[PDB]
């Protein structure tokens, strides 16, 4: 309870919250339900500065495309950490009865076979980010004293 | 529980240690 | 030809009129043939529009502040000892060596 | 930052200090022996050679161990011409010029650590 | 006072975080399936990795 | 058991198991729409828990 | 549900709450005190003697 959660003002992920029957997540939408400070915002950019700001304090709640984007593509001071609640998919679309239903979706199972999608993911996710990838070997957490702490 | 970078440091620390102190006891 | 749409929104069934909003209305609406875009499958869109295999998986995810490096001060081996435990203890050492004299 | 070479470039600065003592303390005793007992003045010469010669040692030696060949390489022929020396164990005018040159030179790296280090502990 | 935070508490972690860098440390040998998706995903691959 | 083991890492490649609905026949316009009904009510999350 | 679920705080959420505690003289005074009274006694006893 001392980092406060919370999501969009009015978005997709509101409505699933409060329309989840599930106790991991009743929990939170009561306490997010009741609370003294802003646990909504109406625009993702100011929530996203606030959790900025909040230095540990502000954990938002965000779709999984979004937040790696706004983690590489931006000055990444914030992190993503844990895995999808639930699961969602994007597609593209077709009026009702059309003729150009079948060959597209053959050729969207084509490309995400061929290792495309994931290239293309790679490329403007990660190839393209703002502060890029900084020693990306992750440092692993070394035990023992560091020099500067009996300097 | 030390890092090897700390070792190496205390052992040229105590060397400097001592040469200082031969050196103050030899002006004398 | 690729255009963006005017709304500038996915847009859904709007309450009072039975009106899709977005990118979704202009395709039953028959102003689209083909809306490639981030679009998340539900079922009120699929119940009136048609849907492909999913390109891009996503889930709702947690952002917090990556926390730094927090490089130690200097003097951070006077950490377990406060301020005033210091200046006192050096206090009591010139004390009880001029009260040994 | 914090590095084992910045620790080793801070020694240096309090031990190169104690080595610029003697050789001006060189200078003094052949200038007495230039205007002139005289055993006296030779004797506490050869006392005083042996913990310049020793002191240098470490330099060429925590340097070694610290990763900073660039350093290096401005002390390997101030130890090689210790080791002159020690193989064969007027002269005034020669001991003379190899004298002033000593202060000079251990002066002018002197310099170095009080740069080099600096080159090193703001640069985190 | 840090040999005995040692022995306290534990903090063992996994030698490897993702399938990109044990591709670039090469010192656990991995193994798949003989034939199957994985195998055929592998062999077809354009990514570098 | 016995949870000797443990997975480590991302998914590498992302493909769904779909409900398989013969050519000719007309159960694909209702199972997809009750796919979708049944993972925006949350029931596969819970089925899978 | 009305009782434990609606909730301000909660029990397994706060259970260890572990922080620093950074010593200071509140609880050290007392070999202070030993300190200048082993001293006021024995500059007693010398004068004494
Ligand atoms: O069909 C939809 N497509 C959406 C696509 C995106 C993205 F592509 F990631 F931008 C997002 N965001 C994710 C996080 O909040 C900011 C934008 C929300 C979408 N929503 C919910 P809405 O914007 O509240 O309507 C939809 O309903
Ligand atoms: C009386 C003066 C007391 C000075 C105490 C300074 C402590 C500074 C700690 C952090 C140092 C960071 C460079
Ligand atoms: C910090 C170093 C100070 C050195 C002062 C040296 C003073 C020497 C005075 C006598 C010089 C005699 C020259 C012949
Ligand atoms: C915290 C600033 C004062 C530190 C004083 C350290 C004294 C050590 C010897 C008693
Ligand atoms: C750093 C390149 C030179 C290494 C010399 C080792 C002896
Ligand atoms: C106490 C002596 C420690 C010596 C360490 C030497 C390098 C491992
Ligand atoms: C501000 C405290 C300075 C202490 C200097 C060392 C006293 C023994």
């Amino acid at each position: 309870t001392e980092i406060a959660y919370g999501t969009l003002e009015a978005g997709s992920t509101k409505e699933f919250f409060r329309r989840s029957k599930i106790a991991v997540f009743e929990k939170m939408w009561t306490y997010m339900k009741s609370a003294e400070p802003s646990v909504f915002v109406r625009t993702t950019e100011e929530g996203m500065i606030r959790v900025r700001k909040s230095k540990g304090k502000y954990a938002y709640l965000l779709e999984s495309t979004m937040n790696e984007y706004i983690e590489q593509r931006k000055p990444c001071d914030t992190m993503k950490v844990g895995g999808n609640l639930d699961s969602k998919g994007y597609g593209i679309a077709t009026p009702k009865g059309s003729a150009l239903r079948g060959p597209v979706n053959l050729a969207v199972l084509k490309l995400s076979e061929q290792g495309v999608l994931d290239k293309l993911k790679s490329k403007w996710w990660y190839d393209k980010g703002e502060c890029g990838s900084k020693d990306s070997g992750s440092k692993d957490k070394t035990s023992a004293l560091s020099l500067s702490n009996v300097a | 529980p030390l890092a090897y970078e700390i070792w190496m440091c205390i052992v040229f620390a105590y060397i400097g240690v001592s040469v200082v102190l031969f050196l103050v006891s030899r002006f004398s | 030809r690729l255009e963006i749409v005017s709304d500038g929104k996915y847009g859904a069934r709007d309450p009072d009129t039975k009106a899709w909003n977005g990118m979704v209305g202009e395709l039953v609406y028959g102003r689209a043939d083909v809306a490639v875009a981030p679009l998340t499958i539900t079922l009120v869109r699929e119940e009136v529009i048609d849907f492909s295999k999913p390109f891009m998986s996503l889930g709702i995810s947690i952002m917090i502040k990556k926390p730094q490096k927090s490089k130690p001060g200097v003097f951070s081996f006077l950490d377990p000892l406060a301020y005033e435990i210091w200046m006192c203890i050096v206090f009591a050492y010139i004390g009880v060596s001029v009260v040994l004299f | 930052a914090f590095t084992f070479a910045a620790f080793c470039y801070m020694l240096t600065l309090v031990l190169c200090a104690s080595l610029i003592f003697f050789v001006i303390w060189h200078i003094i005793a052949f200038d007495e022996l230039r205007t002139d007992n005289i055993e006296r003045i030779c004797c506490l010469l050869r006392k005083l050679v042996v913990p310049e010669y020793s002191i240098h040692g470490l330099f060429c030696l925590m340097f070694l161990c610290a990763a900073e060949w660039v350093t290096l390489g401005l002390n390997i022929p101030l130890l090689f011409y210790h080791l002159w020396r020690y193989f064969h164990r007027d002269i005034l005018n020669y001991c003379q010029k190899e004298s002033w040159c000593k202060l000079a030179f251990y002066l002018l790296s002197f310099f170095y650590y009080l740069y080099s280090m600096v080159y090193t502990l703001v640069s985190f | 006072a840090n040999l005995a935070a040692f022995l306290t508490v534990e903090r063992m972690v996994s030698p490897i975080e993702s399938a990109e860098d044990l591709s670039k440390q090469t010192e656990i040998a991995y193994g798949t399936l003989d034939s199957g998706s994985t195998k055929e995903f592998f062999r077809r691959s354009k990514i570098a990795v | 058991k016995p949870c000797d083991t443990m997975k480590v890492g991302g998914n590498l490649d992302s493909k769904g198991y779909g409900i398989a609905t013969p050519k000719g026949s007309s159960l694909r316009n209702a199972v997809n729409l009750a796919v979708l009904k049944l993972n925006e009510q949350g029931l596969l999350d819970k089925l899978k828990n | 549900k009305w009782w434990y679920d609606k909730g301000e705080c909660g029990s397994g959420g706060g259970d260890s709450k572990e922080k620093t505690s950074a010593l200071s003289l509140s609880n050290v005074a007392g070999v202070f005190y030993i300190l200048v009274g082993g001293l006021g006694l024995a500059m007693l006893v010398a004068l004494i003697e």
